[PDB]
RNA sequence: UAAAGUUGCUGCAGUUAAAAAGCUCGUAGUUGGAUCUUGGGAGCGGGCGGGCGGUCCGCCGCGAGGCGAGCCACCGCCCGUCCCCGCCUCUCGGCCGAAGCGUUUACUUUGAAAAAAUUAGAGUGUUCAAAGCAGGCCGCCUGGAUACCGCAGCUAGGAAUAAU
């Protein structure tokens, strides 16, 4: 986090446990006492990652080019993070983050288009 | 699969949309490929006893095989077909044609508190044939099928999630057994609820709305 | 010979609606049997009736919409505390969301959900559903 | 006269019908899941969610206001998030009903060691 | 039939009778659904709108199909009042 | 009859039907006319 | 012990399956017909439901106030609902709290008193649990609740149903 509040690791792992093609991020809360680490999956593999500096926000884009898809995610304080929108059909994989809050710019601009 | 009755001709054609159409103005159903129509990929069936029955003679004794066989779609769709014919397979394979011709849906109701779907019968419902008088009861959400292992599977297959049950009687000959609890719920789509007093419109019948495509 | 007047009654109502019949005849007539037939009107169940007038223990007809599954008596009145009133409702219904037990408590002859929203138990005198 | 305390109970019930294939399969299913050892590890998380739907069944038969429900559906819905087997919004009665018997098999630190990927 | 967020959850919604309001189940075979034409006020010849009446099988076993018909198309104006 | 037929075979209903969505889709881009102003002015109280 | 609706008060059965006295009369016991204030407005408050003015976002005029977006949250109002009282006893004590009493009881609803332990049950990571009454924070804070306990007795509110 552009704060220094989490850290998010993207893995190129899936299992060699299960067949299931999916990925993991582990989140630290380092401010926070006793640094809880919490999982969230994904279905697919990420190409991109953003982390909001000085917001309640996350921005996770996940998919190759032409299926690169990003969820805004709004992860409390206290508790822990989800899903809020999820867009099918969409190329948007580059993340300009504003240090003004509240609003993030989303461009597919990388060698096609 | 050429039809001969009327309603087959309206059913092999886009003519009548749904099984409810065929159940809401009680027409006979006579063929069993309109419930393979209907039903399709949704049907399973187990069979439920296979007993030999015995004719005395003085050419020995001629004996039978009865079978029973339950079928269903598991959310509204029950049936019991009895056939008893002189080879097993032949048996089994006339008591599937006559238990698709027997399929009567069920009305689920509720326990209290009624969010969501419905798990159990309506109403305390109450069926005897033979001397076996067998009673559903409405359950709570979540308690599985309290009853004997031939209304359990009656039961499992009519999409009831939950029930209560008691029974009286003799309930080991199995066809009294399973034919109340048949009598059971088919009964639940005759039992007047307060919900039910509302008025009804009456809407023109598939005979009479399909009778210049029929002609020709 | 006659005993318990409201039990009668309640059996001619429901072998004359049983048949499909659209009007009955009662005789006699209680203060007890037009509070109760006053309760099941109230619901939607009967509609109206009359009560009629000669100088001795007068007659009933009651108008039937067939709506009634069954009408029926509890013989002697048991008494019905507040606590014994849940048991009372799971033994005879059909439902929990429907069907009435009739109980007489001192806020009048009433319903069982009327009796819990009153606050109040008394004996019981049959139910209908 | 001792000073001890002889209090215990069993906590497991053992089925009725002993034979019946449909609960041989579908327990040994949960037992090949789940990394349980023998069917009674499968039983007693059945005897705590038959406890558990005993006690909403109980409650749920009374006037919503009442105070014996405002307190112990308040108390039981709060131990039932704070184990996890109840979402955070879902706090009503009539979704303790709505517990399989897996919810409480997947709370056990066995399969919180396999699914948070300390183990192969 | 009716859940908290206003679904109608029913399979279907059975008729009732005109004469006894018994549900016709699904397996009532013996009962009828009968049209009665109606006619022109002036001519007195078929115009095309109708009047539905439907018995179910129990009332029509015992010989009460006629006057239950009677009386409903009497209410309706069809039969006079003499 | 046949104006009857003709009709339901196509489906006033239909036509008060249609107004109907019109009204509903005029009523979203009312909506939209007072966004855009709203999302306008988030620009310019920011700045 | 459940299964046993094979002890059945809820909940069995009696023509032929085991089964109703040969037949009336009869005391105790058990049961016992209808009937005696039902009516009808009204408002007080506590909620039920809708609506209205305001708190609410974009815009008008500096601005008052509002206009279009409401009822997601809060405040009061307008009219109809589920509970409450009133028009329709007397001796007398500082615009009556106090007090002379009225046929009984059965019923119901509250309140008192009901040994703890066990039983449902709240709190609390004995490493989980059965248990236990502990414990928690870097001297301080805080638990050791509660409910049910049938029948008989006691009590004040009700007076339909039942006896006298």
């Amino acid at each position: 986090q552009k704060n220094g509040d989490y850290l998010c690791v993207k893995v190129d792992r899936t299992p060699k446990g299960t067949q299931g093609v999916v990925t993991n991020f582990e989140i630290f809360r380092m401010r926070e006492k006793q640094v809880p680490v919490d999982v969230v999956e994904m279905k697919e593999t990420i190409i991109a990652f953003a982390w909001e500096p000085n917001g309640s926000k996350f921005a996770v884009l996940h998919g190759e080019a032409p299926r690169i898809s990003v969820s805004f995610y709004h992860v409390k304080n206290n508790g822990k993070i989800e899903l809020i929108k999820m867009f099918d059909k969409q190329q948007a994989n580059t993340i300009f983050w504003s240090p003004q809050g509240q609003f993030v710019v989303l461009a597919g601009l990388r060698s096609m288009n | 699969w050429m039809p001969v009755t009327k309603l087959g001709r309206l059913v092999k054609d886009m003519k009548i949309k749904s099984l409810e159409e065929i159940y809401l103005f009680s027409l006979p159903i006579k063929e069993s490929e309109i419930i393979d129509f209907f039903l399709g990929a949704s049907l399973k069936d187990e069979v439920l006893k296979i007993m030999p029955v015995q004719k005395q003679t003085r050419a020995g004794q001629r004996t039978r095989f009865k079978a029973f066989v339950a079928i269903g779609d598991y959310n509204g769709h029950v049936g019991l077909g009895v056939k008893c014919s002189k080879e097993v397979a032949t048996a089994i394979r006339g008591a599937i044609i006559l238990a698709k011709l027997s399929i009567v849906p069920v009305r689920r109701g509720y326990w209290g508190n009624k969010i969501g779907k419905p798990h159990t019968v309506p109403c305390k419902v109450t069926g005897r044939c033979g001397s076996v008088l067998v009673r559903l009861i409405p359950a709570p959400r979540g308690t599985g099928i309290v009853s004997a292992p031939v209304p359990k599977k009656l039961l499992m297959m009519a999409g009831i999630d939950d029930c209560y049950t008691s029974a009286r009687g003799c309930t080991a000959t199995l066809g009294n057994f399973a034919k109340a609890t048949f009598d059971a719920i088919s009964k639940t789509y005759s039992y007047l609820t307060p919900d039910l007093w509302k008025e009804t419109v009456f809407t023109k019948s598939p005979y009479q709305e399909f009778t210049d495509h029929l002609v020709k | 010979v006659r005993m318990n007047v409201l039990a009668d009654a309640l059996k001619s109502i429901n072998n004359a609606e049983k048949r499909g019949k659209r009007q009955v005849l009662i005789r006699p007539c209680s203060k007890v049997i037009v509070r109760f037939l006053t309760v099941m009107m109230k619901h939607g169940y009967i509609g109206e009736f009359e009560i009629i007038d000669d100088h001795r223990a007068g007659k009933i007809v009651v108008n039937l919409t067939g709506r009634l599954n069954k009408c029926g008596v509890i013989s002697p009145r048991f008494d019905v505390q507040l606590k014994d009133l849940e048991k009372w409702q799971n033994n005879l219904l059909p439902s929990r969301q429907f069907g009435f037990i009739v109980l007489t408590t001192s806020a009048g002859i009433m319903d069982h959900e009327e009796a819990r929203r009153k606050h109040t138990g008394g004996k019981i005198l049959g139910f209908f559903f | 006269p001792v000073a001890r305390s002889w209090v215990c109970r069993k906590t497991y019930v053992t089925p009725r019908r002993p034979f019946e294939k449909s609960r041989l399969d579908q327990e040994l299913k949960l037992i090949g899941e789940y990394g349980l050892r023998n069917k009674r590890e499968v039983w007693r998380v059945k005897f705590t969610l038959a406890k558990i739907r005993k006690a909403a069944r109980e409650l749920l038969t009374l006037d919503e206001k009442d105070p014996r429900r405002l307190f112990e559906g308040n108390a039981l819905l709060r131990r039932l998030v704070r184990i996890g087997v109840l979402d955070e919004g879902k706090m009503k009665l009539d979704y303790i009903l709505g517990l399989k018997i897996e919810d409480f098999l997947e709370r056990r630190l066995q399969t919180q060691v396999f699914k948070l990927g300390l183990a192969k | 039939m009716q859940n908290d967020a206003g679904e109608f959850v029913d399979l279907y919604v059975p008729r009732k009778c005109s004469a006894s309001n018994r549900i016709i189940g699904a397996k009532d075979h013996a009962s009828i659904q009968m049209n009665v034409a109606e006619v022109d006020k002036v001519t007195g010849r078929f115009n095309g709108q109708f009047k539905t009446y439907a018995i179910c099988g129990a009332i029509r076993r015992m010989g009460e199909s006629d006057d239950s018909i009677l009386r409903l198309a009497k209410a309706d104006g069809i039969v006079s009042k003499n | 009859q046949i104006k009857k037929k003709t009709v339901r075979e196509r489906l006033q209903i239909k036509k008060t039907e249609l107004g109907a969505k019109a009204f509903k889709d005029i009523d979203i881009e009312d909506l939209e006319e007072l966004d855009p102003d709203f999302i306008m002015a988030k620009q310019v109280e920011q700045l």
